[PDB]
């Protein structure tokens, strides 16, 4: 309970007395191997355990979430009209009130506890066409909004295809050179994924000429300066078994 | 252990083995070797994410203490924290004790002792290995009353004939990182190595007999003790004028 | 002889038919029993011994006289095949209709 | 859930109590195999096609279709003219979902040209000047969609508003035809296969069915036959219809783990054992035929041996015709008669039949039946029903009750059909 | 792509004219086809599915060696300029597309005789101005070349790189996993075949890694223990037929670039190449990746057949020179099998058994061919097999230091 | 409050290829995109992820091969094609 | 015997045949099992 | 045998008989008998796989059965003509992008693909001869060239 709470439990000490509740970190190890044997691949039985842990989380935090606020802060400063058919469409498109509790948000947290079992990416869908212009407003909000959940998600490769949303729809007027054999400036953002396909640019802003690119070299340098810094803590109690495998 | 963007530190796969690869009789590798990513996706949309960042606010007296402290008291009503333990106990147990008897069928295989080698027994296959394997774990969930997986995983694809699982995961710098999970002191193990130690002499009360058989046409009159004879056999392999018959 | 045909555009987006699998045995010969033998039951009893008898299935014809042949797929399995085959009947037959 | 696209051919039975019949009856004669399928297929769906056939083509309605989930989960919702639909709003305050100002609706209403404001910014609103694929593109969302025309594919489109709205906006027929949409949906359930009148991409879980006769050419999506073919074909999902009665799905005839002898593949054993009562104590409209394989072989040789022989396939003979003639499969009949000429009901099945080919190609031949032929076949057997359907026959090849006049060479044996048949009966009046 | 190549005819073992018959040439690029690709429309997975055991062309490289003689008399426009005819039969077009009898009317020159010939692109002006439609010529005469150069097996080239995989390549090569190296032979011999490529392309990296792979497993220094980026190759049973190795992909522990980047020239010392698939194929697609990408670098003149000292454009003796390593596959046999023992895939007792197998089997190969020569003499004017004496059988040659050279190539 | 549902959750028996469909075509990637379809996941929103996956599947042999039947059944029917008459009936027995 | 060296010849090495001058019944062969995906099943087609 | 593992025809028991004659029981030393005697023990069933993932269909496998060399021969050559026409996903990629004029970038994930199949190639000089032949059988007049 991180003390929390404190408690007491009398118990009377008969000689004989048998209490069969401890197991040595040797057989949690193997006991969880033995759950990846048997959820093997199949994605279906391994979403459950997201499931519950989000489930809880949400009984037990004291956060609240509330667009309310927000609300009255968009719509005092769009018009509001039924018109304005420009982003404040979209952006009231998705401002407007959802009944699913904001599951995706408590799914994001939950999967931290368990990636390398699980791992959340950005639809496919939330992403413009490659095909598309900066100039086009939609895509760019979405574009927005894939730099701001970027962090939440658990895929590694978030970094990577944030970058390339943007770089995408800056094809025509900033023409970066990837270094990548069959990859273009043009390719699908979401397709990236596998590390071997980081663009140097990317790796080393340095490649990319401010007075030519401005936009994606400051893109860049932001996120390689902002993306936050993982870090640890401990859990759970020494009197037991740990169950841990790698960290 | 999360990477942030070192991009030699990226993992590209994580990854089950049954057995070391250097012992594996073929490649024999994880099916999930077969998938873009090292672990199952959860597409998510960013715009619901965005919102639930947007807006958070708390109550008007939110006093830490008291809020957690109601809130976990529940939790710990449960009895999770022990089943958890014992079911993996359980699970120790049948592991060793099904790896142990695949084993001793196979004509070679994981080092374990082999008290019944002197059976005739053919050369298991990996298909019969699994059915070995499906009975044990269903011996064992019948004994414990469990419900669940337990070993299922085992029998119902790849190799059952396992040696020691060990789990790893190998980044794009070109270094893996294994861990093995090797059992503790099991103890079921060791007194079923004695029952098959005293079977092998006390065969004899189970209805099975070891030896040979004659068929000589004896036309006696007195005593017969035939699961004993006293007398000496009528010949053995080796004997003279002794003919052994062909392959058909 | 004087088909002529005129090329069509639809027509030739049909594709040849490729994949043709088969899980049979992969051969095109058999052996047959072109003589039976004969079945002695008064005097010669014992020179003949039909694997009938033991409810078996020979691996190997029986018969007195005993001949190879060419049967394409006569032990093909698994789906319909070219539907083009040779096929010719033992040589105690003409035969000729193959050639 | 492994689904079967289905197209259907040249004579398929439609009014049929159950779509699968016509597929092939073998299906319906177990339980336990009857239990297997769902179908879908609605009308609804088969009269939008049936609208929508003349206006677009093949490529692009196979484009705009292939897309579409299993059960639609959406509907289309027609608006009324604004004039009209604006009242809605007020009639029932809480109905302005969209919260259109009341000032806007009334000034609609005093206006001689009430605009399209009403319609303006509402989400999904789908004006006339629009495509089909707009529609089929938010069908995939499973939403329900708002539209300002009738001519929609895709969705089951009913009326968004009461009827008095619409009405006077449009006529009765047309007040008329939205009806079952407006109370649309009917649950979709997940048995191991069903299939499906509507196309989808072919996977490793998506089949196409091949039936080895030509298409329905009434039937509007028969266009889409080619493209759907050489695809599976070049990717073997193509499925034979005697594979569905296996155990487990296989594109194959003859395979090693089954022997395919069982009472469910002999489609000669025709039963109907069931009742339920209803007016059609018979639809003789509804008729099962059968595509047989045959075997014909000539007289052994001087030591008992015989030919490989020729095996041919003929096309849609009735099986009543057989099964009332006792005919079974696995046996040698004699062909011919005593003098020479073939047994009677071996005719009746050749004139009855629709075409007969060589069993593995396509050729077509035309069968002699005389002492012309050297080595001439003696003895037949039937060996398997490639083909078990039901088939509608009601006024297809002639359209009046007076009279019909068939023309045929001379030398025909309409002899033997108009006497033989008739007389092998001679106890109910056929003619 | 790559404008320019140089090549060698054959020699003549001591007879006096190009050793193929009519028939030959009549079986082997008759029927007014293009013989420029042919070289695997008769190879298959398995010497067990090949008429490679009787009759005229009786051994596995039989058939090639046939096809580079035959070139060798048609070859004359990259030596002097000219289209020639050689008992009868030339070419049908400048274009070289296909063989023909030729003409009544007007013939062309009758090409004088020779041998070793060496050979330029730039003798022939037509070529390059048509590069486009006559690059198959350019794989094949290198091919022919390679060959020619040497006695024994073929020679053939390998490099490694100090960077690691491209993604590329490692993608093509999941979807090779399962492949027997005969297939992969043909798709190398395929792509680089019918149209003109640049060096900078996926293919002509994939290809240089997989000559890698196979040599290192060949080897034995890559294994199930120890990989390349996880691939590796695997051998059949030398108790059934250890002429068969298919691709593999694993968890072993990857093994480190060089410190430097390392390259070599090989061939086979013995004579057992000529009647052993996995030779022929693993000479062919290493040769493959020179053919379009060109020869790196002058060849060591200091372990090759006399005709082979100096040549121009490809052998040399100064600074800029490649050595060139050779092997006998038992010694090498006996090495991988060593290397497997150390890395703990085997015990001792399985490592000398497998030693007599091979040894065995290798037995077989010899005495086949020793057998087949003297039912095919060179002397009777054609050369299904390449000619040897006994104690070729024998040699070890530099197999110590291609197994070291494999050390160093994956640390 | 504290429900047990939510708390004691674990993979469910024949957890690894409960999913499979019946087939012989492409038994893995059939399984695999009956998981993905069975988690609620629809490959509009899963993308490029979904082409090349694969997962265990019943019709998979434990030696790789593909299977109608269990295995059991297989070994019994070949022991049964194989059963020679114990007592025969000749004229010459003694 | 000469048609079945595969079966009965003690010397009979695996990978041997007499093609071009008999015909052996009983032989040693590879199986496959390919696999013929389509087109999205190979790549990611850019839907819709 | 115990010694062995074979092909359970699971179905066409007749047809298993003939396709191992090695299994066969010899009552009385017949013809037959005296040359099954002969047969080898082990010369049967399956000599080598090639088992790559877990839970997987092995790509190929080689065995030994009942099998004229003829046809073998035949096949293994049509085998070897489909896998001339097969080219690997990131060459089919490549060459829609290019057909393309790199318009619709796309690539390909990275993983195992074991048996996969594609034989939609030929060379140019394939392409060549059937373009010529396409144009052997038209008419030459317009009548051609209007529908293209």
């Amino acid at each position: 309970a991180n003390n929390l709470l404190n408690s007491t439990i009398p118990i009377s000490l008969r000689p004989t007395i048998l209490c069969p509740w401890f197991a040595s970190s040797e057989d949690l190890r193997l006991q969880q191997v033995m759950h990846l044997v048997n959820i093997s691949s199949n994605t279906a039985a391994a979403l459950p355990l997201v499931e519950a842990l989000s489930t809880l989380l949400r009984s037990v935090t004291p956060l609240v979430l509330d667009p309310t606020v927000l609300t009255n802060a968009i719509t005092t400063i769009s018009e509001s009209t039924t018109q304005t058919i420009s982003p404040i469409s979209e952006i009231l498109r998705l401002l407007q009130p959802m009944g699913n509790d904001y599951a995706a948000f408590w799914k994001c947290i939950a999967s931290w506890a368990y990636n390398g079992l699980v791992t959340t990416v950005l639809s496919e869908d939330a992403f413009p066409d490659s095909s598309q212009s900066i100039t086009h407003l939609p895509s760019m909000w979405k574009c927005l909004f894939l730099t701001l959940a970027g962090p939440m998600t658990s895929d590694p490769h978030s970094p990577v295809k944030v970058f390339m949303a943007l770089a995408n729809l800056l094809a025509q007027p900033e023409p970066i050179a990837i270094g990548v054999p069959g990859m273009h400036q043009t390719t699908p953002a979401s397709q990236f994924s596998h590390p071997g396909v980081w663009p140097p640019g990317f790796l080393n802003p340095q490649l990319i000429n401010p007075q030519q690119a401005p936009l994606l070299r400051a893109f860049a340098e932001h996120i390689r300066a902002n993306w936050p810094q993982p870090s640890e803590f401990g859990y759970g109690s020494t009197l037991q078994g740990s169950a841990n495998l790698f960290i | 252990p999360f990477t942030r963007l070192v991009q030699n530190d990226v993992i590209t796969n994580v990854l089950v083995a049954r057995v070391d690869p250097a012992q594996r009789g073929d490649a024999a590798v994880d099916i999930r070797a077969t998938h873009a990513t090292f672990a199952a996706a959860l597409p998510v949309d960013p715009a619901a994410i965005v919102v639930a960042m947007l807006c958070g606010q708390t109550e008007t007296n939110l006093i830490p203490s008291h809020h957690y402290g109601k809130a976990f008291a529940p939790l710990f009503a449960s009895n999770a924290m022990f089943t958890r333990n014992q079911r993996a106990v359980i699970t120790r147990e049948a592991f060793v004790c099904a790896r142990s008897a695949v084993a001793q069928c196979q004509d070679a295989g994981f080092l374990v002792p082999r008290p019944l080698d002197a059976l005739r027994q053919f050369d298991v296959t990996s298909a019969a290995a699994a059915e070995i394997m499906h009975a044990v774990n269903d011996a064992f969930k019948t004994a414990f009353d469990l419900d669940g997986a337990l070993l299922d995983g085992l029998a119902l694809y790849g190799d059952p004939r396992i040696a020691d699982l060990s789990a790893a995961y190998l980044q794009y710098g070109g270094n893996v990182v294994r861990e093995h999970v090797p059992p503790g002191p099991s103890h079921i193990h060791r007194t079923l190595q004695q029952v098959e130690s005293t079977f092998m002499a006390e065969m004899n009360l189970f209805n099975v007999a070891r030896g040979n058989l004659y068929l000589v046409q004896t036309a006696t009159n007195g005593n017969w003790s035939p699961m004993a004879p006293v007398a000496a056999p009528p010949f053995v392999r080796g004997g003279p004028n002794v003919r052994v018959v062909g392959r058909f | 002889s004087k088909h002529l045909s005129a090329y069509l555009d639809s027509a030739v987006a049909n594709g040849p038919e490729l994949i043709v699998e088969d899980t049979g045995l992969c051969t095109s010969f058999m052996l047959l029993d072109n003589i039976p033998s004969a079945h002695l039951t008064k005097e010669l009893i014992g020179f003949t011994w039909f694997m009938q008898m033991y409810q078996m299935t020979p691996p190997l014809p029986e018969g007195a006289v005993n001949r190879i042949v060419c049967m394409t797929n006569w032990a093909s399995l698994g789906d319909e095949g070219r539907g083009l085959e040779v096929r010719l009947p033992p040589p105690t037959d003409s035969s000729v209709h193959a050639y | 859930m492994i689904t079967i696209v289905v197209i259907p051919t040249a004579h398929f039975s439609w009014t049929d109590t159950n779509f699968l019949n016509s597929v092939d009856y073998r299906l319906t004669s177990q339980p336990k195999i009857r239990d297997r399928f769902a179908v879908y297929a609605p009308g609804w769906l088969r009269r939008q096609l049936d609208e929508f056939s003349a206006s677009l083509t093949a490529s692009e309605l196979l484009q705009a279709l292939q897309t579409i989930p299993i059960p639609v989960k959406a509907r289309c919702l027609l608006l009324p003219k604004p004039k009209r639909f604006a009242q809605w709003l007020l009639d029932v305050p809480s109905a302005n979902i969209w919260h259109i100002p009341v000032t806007t609706l009334r000034a609609t209403v005093a206006s001689k040209h009430p605009s399209s404001d009403v319609y303006n910014y509402i989400p999904d609103h789908v004006p006339p000047s629009a495509e089909f694929d707009t529609v089929t593109r938010r069908v995939a969302a499973g939403r329900d969609i708002y539209v300002r025309s009738t001519k929609v594919l895709g969705a089951p489109l009913c009326l968004a508003a009461p009827a008095k709205y619409y009405a006077g906006y449009l006529s009765t027929h047309q007040l008329d035809g939205v009806y079952p949409d407006n109370w649309a949906p009917d649950n979709f359930h997940k048995r191991e296969f069903c299939l499906t009148i509507l196309p989808s991409l072919l996977g490793p879980r998506t089949f196409l069915l091949d039936v080895d006769a030509d298409r329905d050419a009434s039937y509007p999506l028969s266009v889409l036959w080619p493209q759907l073919r050489v695809l599976a074909l070049k990717s073997r999902l193509l499925l034979p219809p005697v594979a569905l009665l296996r155990r487990v799905v296989d594109p194959g005839l003859k395979p090693t783990w089954s022997a395919d002898s069982d009472a469910a593949f002999r489609a000669l054993r025709l039963s109907r054992p069931s009742s339920a009562s209803k007016p059609t104590g018979f639809d003789f409209s509804a008729l099962p035929v059968v595509d047989i394989i045959c075997l014909f072989e000539s007289e052994p040789d001087d030591h008992g041996r015989v030919a490989p022989g020729t095996r041919l396939t003929i096309h849609s003979v009735p099986t009543d015709l057989l099964t009332s003639l006792s005919i079974q499969e696995g046996v040698r009949y004699p062909l011919r008669q005593e003098s020479g000429m073939f047994v009677p009901w071996v005719l009746l099945a050749l004139l009855m039949s629709d075409d007969v080919t060589i069993s593995g190609t396509r050729r077509s031949v035309k069968l002699e039946t005389a002492h012309a032929s050297a080595r001439p076949f003696v003895h037949i057997t039937v060996e398997r029903c490639a083909s078990a359907r039901v088939v509608d026959v009601r006024g297809s090849p002639a359209m009046y009750a007076n009279a019909v006049c068939l023309t045929l060479p001379k030398g025909s044996y309409k002899s033997t059909i108009i006497d033989t048949l008739p007389a092998m009966f001679s106890d109910l009046s056929i003619l | 792509a790559q404008r320019q190549f140089f090549g060698l005819t054959y020699n003549f073992y001591g007879q006096p004219a190009p050793l193929f018959d009519l028939n030959d040439l009549q079986e082997l690029a008759g029927c007014y086809a293009r013989p420029w690709t042919s070289r695997f429309s008769h190879l298959a997975i398995s010497t067990g599915s090949l008429p490679v055991w009787s009759a005229r062309y009786p051994s596995v490289a039989s058939r090639n060696i046939i096809v580079n003689t035959l070139l060798g008399a048609h070859l004359n426009p990259f030596a002097g300029g000219q289209v020639t005819s050689h008992q009868g039969i030339t070419w049908r077009d400048p274009v070289l597309s296909s063989l023909a009898p030729v003409p009544a009317i007007q013939p062309p020159p009758v090409w004088a005789v020779a041998e070793n010939v060496p050979l330029d692109s730039n003798n022939y002006p037509t070529y390059v101005l048509n590069l486009s439609s006559m690059w198959p010529i350019n794989q094949d005469v290198h091919i022919m070349t390679m060959w020619a150069l040497s006695d024994q097996g073929p020679i053939y080239h390998l490099e490694v790189p100090v960077d690691p995989m491209p993604a590329a390549t490692t993608a093509a090569l999941m979807a090779y996993i399962g492949v027997p190296i005969a297939h992969l032979a043909q798709t190398a011999y395929r792509f680089a075949g019918q149209l003109p490529q640049s060096p900078d392309s996926t293919m002509v990296s994939t290809i240089r890694w997989l000559s890698a792979i196979w040599f290192g497993s060949l080897t034995g220094r890559l294994n199930r223990s120890r990989t390349c980026n996880g691939f590796y190759f695997e051998f059949a049973k030398p108790a059934l037929n250890p002429d068969q190795a298919v691709l593999k992909w694993n968890d072993g522990a990857r093994a480190a670039p060089p410190a430097a980047a390392q390259s070599s020239y090989m061939r086979c010392i013995s004579p057992h190449w000529q009647h052993q698939i996995v030779e022929v194929a693993g000479a062919l697609m290493s040769q493959s990746v020179t053919a379009v990408t060109g020869l790196p670098a002058l060849i060591d003149e200091a372990t090759l057949p006399a005709w082979s000292q100096g040549v121009a454009n490809l052998t040399g003796n100064g600074q800029g020179v490649v050595p060139c390593l050779d092997y006998n596959p038992v010694p090498m046999a006996a090495a991988r099998h060593l290397q497997w023992r150390q890395d703990g895939l085997i015990t001792a007792a399985q490592e000398a058994q497998l030693n007599n197998d091979y040894t065995a089997y290798a037995l077989t190969i010899e005495r086949h061919l020793t057998a087949m020569l003297v039912a095919n003499p060179i002397a009777a004017g054609r050369m299904p097999i390449q000619p040897f004496n006994a104690a070729d059988f024998g040699q070890a040659g530099q197999t110590a230091a291609a197994v070291a050279l494999a050390q160093a190539m994956f640390v | 409050t504290a429900s047990p549902a939510d708390t004691n959750v674990v993979p469910a028996k024949d957890a690894p290829t409960t999913n499979s469909p019946p087939s012989t075509t492409s038994p893995n990637q059939a399984a695999a995109d009956a998981n993905q379809q069975q988690a609620g996941i629809v490959s509009s929103q899963s993308g490029p992820n979904a082409v090349g996956d694969s997962a265990p599947s019943t019709s998979v042999n434990n030696d790789g091969d593909i299977i109608t039947r269990p295995t059991s059944d297989s070994i019994a029917a070949v022991a049964n094609a194989t059963k020679p008459a114990a007592v025969v009936s000749d004229p010459q027995s003694m | 015997p000469l048609r079945w060296p595969g079966l009965v010849d003690p010397n009979y090495r695996v990978g041997t045949n007499d093609l071009p001058n008999r015909i052996t019944l009983y032989n040693s062969l590879y199986r496959y099992n390919f696999t013929y995906p389509t087109l999205d099943g190979i790549m990611y087609v850019r839907s819709a | 045998t115990s010694g062995r593992m074979i092909r359970a025809f699971e179905g066409r028991p007749e047809l298993l008989a003939l396709a191992y004659p090695g299994r066969a029981v010899l009552p009385t030393q017949t013809k037959n008998a005296q040359f099954l005697s002969t047969a080898i023990a082990d010369r049967i069933g399956r000599l080598d796989r090639a088992n790559l993932i877990g839970g997987e269909v092995s790509a190929m496998v080689e065995c030994m059965e009942l099998c004229d060399a003829l046809t073998l021969h035949i096949r293994e050559t049509y085998v070897m003509l489909l896998r001339s026409m097969h080219q690997d996903p990131t060459q089919i990629v490549q060459i829609v992008n290019e057909c393309a004029n790199n318009l619709l970038n796309s690539t390909i994930p990275i993983s195992l693909r074991p048996t996969i199949l594609c034989p939609w190639f030929a060379s140019s000089e394939d392409l060549r001869l059937q373009q010529v032949m396409h144009l052997v059988n038209i008419s030459s007049n317009t009548a051609a060239a209007l529908p293209l």
